[PDB]
């Protein structure tokens, strides 16, 4: 019976503590992806990881990389205890119907029960997290927001409890598409690394398959996560629909416009996936104890 | 931890033998397994290794000829020779290694990758 | 009791240069983003430039990046502006502008404290 209170409190920690020291990067990410919609703009002003998060850091202030984590440690205590805390059970339903599926589709499906669920209970928090995240006193259109508990209520307010889940659909596209991919390619990688002998099978070429996991799940996530950041951040009515703001991206921005922020958005997946993992292990066992 | 190799004796050419290898104290079903042997007079030689997810390798003098296994519920592992010939009389050594030590699969066959080393056990093949 | 006084203001030529100052009383400088707004006969005010507080980030309207360069002097309490290639489009009342924060905004109704405004001409 503890455990599993152990196990939800100890996911819900190590995310926050992980959200923490990725945020910046996760403000960059999102930044990148709305600079390409601003509207008017002469020329870019963020470019690379270091330069954006510079950029804002010098024009905006330090304070404003952080501007929308109250509602990422939010999203961590609700959906990412959820997402991570509740895996080992979903996992241990299906391995009890281990008939149904093999090893890979009982992960696969125990990722994507828990995500879907996280997912839909996260939605008002990334709402928040990403209109706080993108807003500027210096771009685009005027910020109007001061801050989480201030988004919360004028999005209500304005928008009603429905709004708060604005962009639910490309979320869960989202992490279908990053749970499916991640999964898929690790095993294919791992399998393609051992089987041809080109690395040893010990911790070293798991390691590495898992970064190639990553980023492959990273790319395929990204158009999605370029027009989930957009739709999600723009005020109602400036996209009519969720393929209409995909269809404008790739009809005035062009193909490449859908990687914007790829690489803040991998070296967060990573970091936050490698610091999450580690403190959710040494905590839950140190709580176990 | 202590490894006691076993199942060594002598065996006439072109029969086959069984090693085991026992781990005592502090020992880890993640640990790396690795057999050695080293005839009289001649430096110890790489024979197998079996990784902690159970991928077994095997010395190109060996390949096909032996068959390294591993009982995770008893830490123990197993090496089947078949086919024997003289000129693998030597004595045969079980090692240990903590996990994350082998990057490339010629890091098994190097001695110095291994933490623990049993006392090893005789083989004999006459001709 | 806080006060800022713009001057530097006058009529030049197309493609003249010319400096426009902002001086400081009541309040430390170096605690505010100091801001340029422009207002031409008959339009509300426009973004021209915006310094914060230390002088290392800086923003400017699409109509005059590359043209203008805003700087300050926090020591002397006074906000700068530097107007160069000048265009007939840019006659119009300038104004200083102090926000509350360190970093600038390019919103008007942002700011704290706003000077009297000093005018630029220049002639097609
Ligand atoms: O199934 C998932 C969901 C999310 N993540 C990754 O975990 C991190 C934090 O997970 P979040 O729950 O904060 O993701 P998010 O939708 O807010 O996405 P980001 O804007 O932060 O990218 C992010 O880097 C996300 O990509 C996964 O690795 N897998």
């Amino acid at each position: 019976h503890p455990t599993l209170g152990v196990q939800l409190f100890s996911a819900g920690i190590a995310a926050c503590l992980a959200d923490v020291i990725t945020f910046p990067l996760d403000t960059a990410k999102v930044r990148l992806q709305v600079q390409g919609e601003c509207p008017t703009s002469s020329v870019i002003r963020y470019k690379g990881v270091l330069g954006t998060i510079t950029a804002v850091v010098k024009t905006e202030g330090r304070m404003k990389l952080y501007s929308g984590l109250p509602a990422g440690l939010q999203r961590q205590i609700s959906s990412a205890s959820l997402r991570i805390g509740l895996y080992d059970t979903v996992q241990e339903f299906l391995t009890a119907g281990k008939e149904t599926a093999p090893s890979l589709g009982s992960k696969i499906l125990a990722g994507l029960t828990t995500g879907g669920v996280a997912v839909f209970i996260g939605q008002p928090t990334e709402v928040v997290k990403v209109r706080l995240q993108a807003q500027s006193h210096l771009h685009g259109i005027k910020p109007r927001y001061t801050g989480t508990y201030n988004a919360y209520r004028i999005i209500a307010t304005t928008e009603g409890l429905t709004g708060l889940w604005k962009g639910t659909t490309p979320n869960l596209m989202r992490s279908v598409i990053i749970n499916c991919t991640e999964l898929v390619t690790y095993d294919l990688m791992k399998e393609a690394f051992v089987k041809n002998n080109i690395l040893a099978d010990d911790v070293p070429c798991h390691l590495v398959s898992a970064l190639i996991a990553g980023f492959c799940a990273t790319a395929m996530s990204s158009p999605v996560d370029v027009v989930k950041t957009r739709f999600i951040n723009s005020p109602p009515g400036q996209y009519k629909s969720v393929p209409n703001c995909a269809m404008k991206v790739f009809t005035n921005e062009g193909p490449t416009a859908f990687f914007k922020g790829l690489v803040p958005s991998f070296l967060r997946l990573g970091s936050w996936n490698v610091i999450m993992f580690v403190c959710f292990e040494q905590l839950k066992r140190e709580l176990s104890k | 931890v202590q490894l006691v190799e076993s199942g060594g004796g002598l065996v006439q050419a072109g029969g086959s033998l069984r090693l085991s290898c026992a781990p005592s104290g502090r020992t880890s079903s993640t640990y790396t397994m690795g057999w050695f042997r080293q005839a009289p007079g001649k430096e110890r030689e790489f024979v197998a290794a079996i990784s902690w997810t159970g991928t077994p390798y095997y010395a190109d003098s060996v390949k096909g000829r032996f068959t390294i296994s591993r009982d995770n519920a008893k830490n123990t592992v197993y090496l089947q020779m078949n086919s024997l010939k003289p000129e693998d009389t030597a004595v045969y050594y079980c090692a240990a290694a903590r996990p994350g030590l082998f990057i490339f699969v010629s890091d098994y066959a190097r001695t110095a990758k291994y933490d623990y080393w049993g006392q090893g056990t005789q083989v004999t093949v006459p001709p | 009791q806080v006060q800022l006084v713009e001057s530097g203001g006058g009529l030049v030529q197309a493609g003249d240069s010319l400096r426009l100052s902002c001086a400081a009383s009541g309040l430390t400088l170096k605690n505010y983003a100091m801001g340029w707004f422009r207002q031409a006969p008959g339009k509300e005010h426009e973004f021209v430039a915006v310094i914060s507080w230390s002088g290392s980030g800086t923003s400017y309207a699409d109509s005059v990046e590359g043209r203008f360069t805003i700087s300050r002097d926090n020591a002397k309490n006074t906000a700068f502006l530097q107007m160069s290639s000048l265009k007939p489009e840019d006659t119009a009342v300038y104004y200083c502008a102090a926000r509350d924060g360190g970093y600038g905004s390019r919103w008007p109704d942002e700011y704290t404290y706003w000077g009297q405004g000093t005018q630029v001409t220049v002639p097609p």
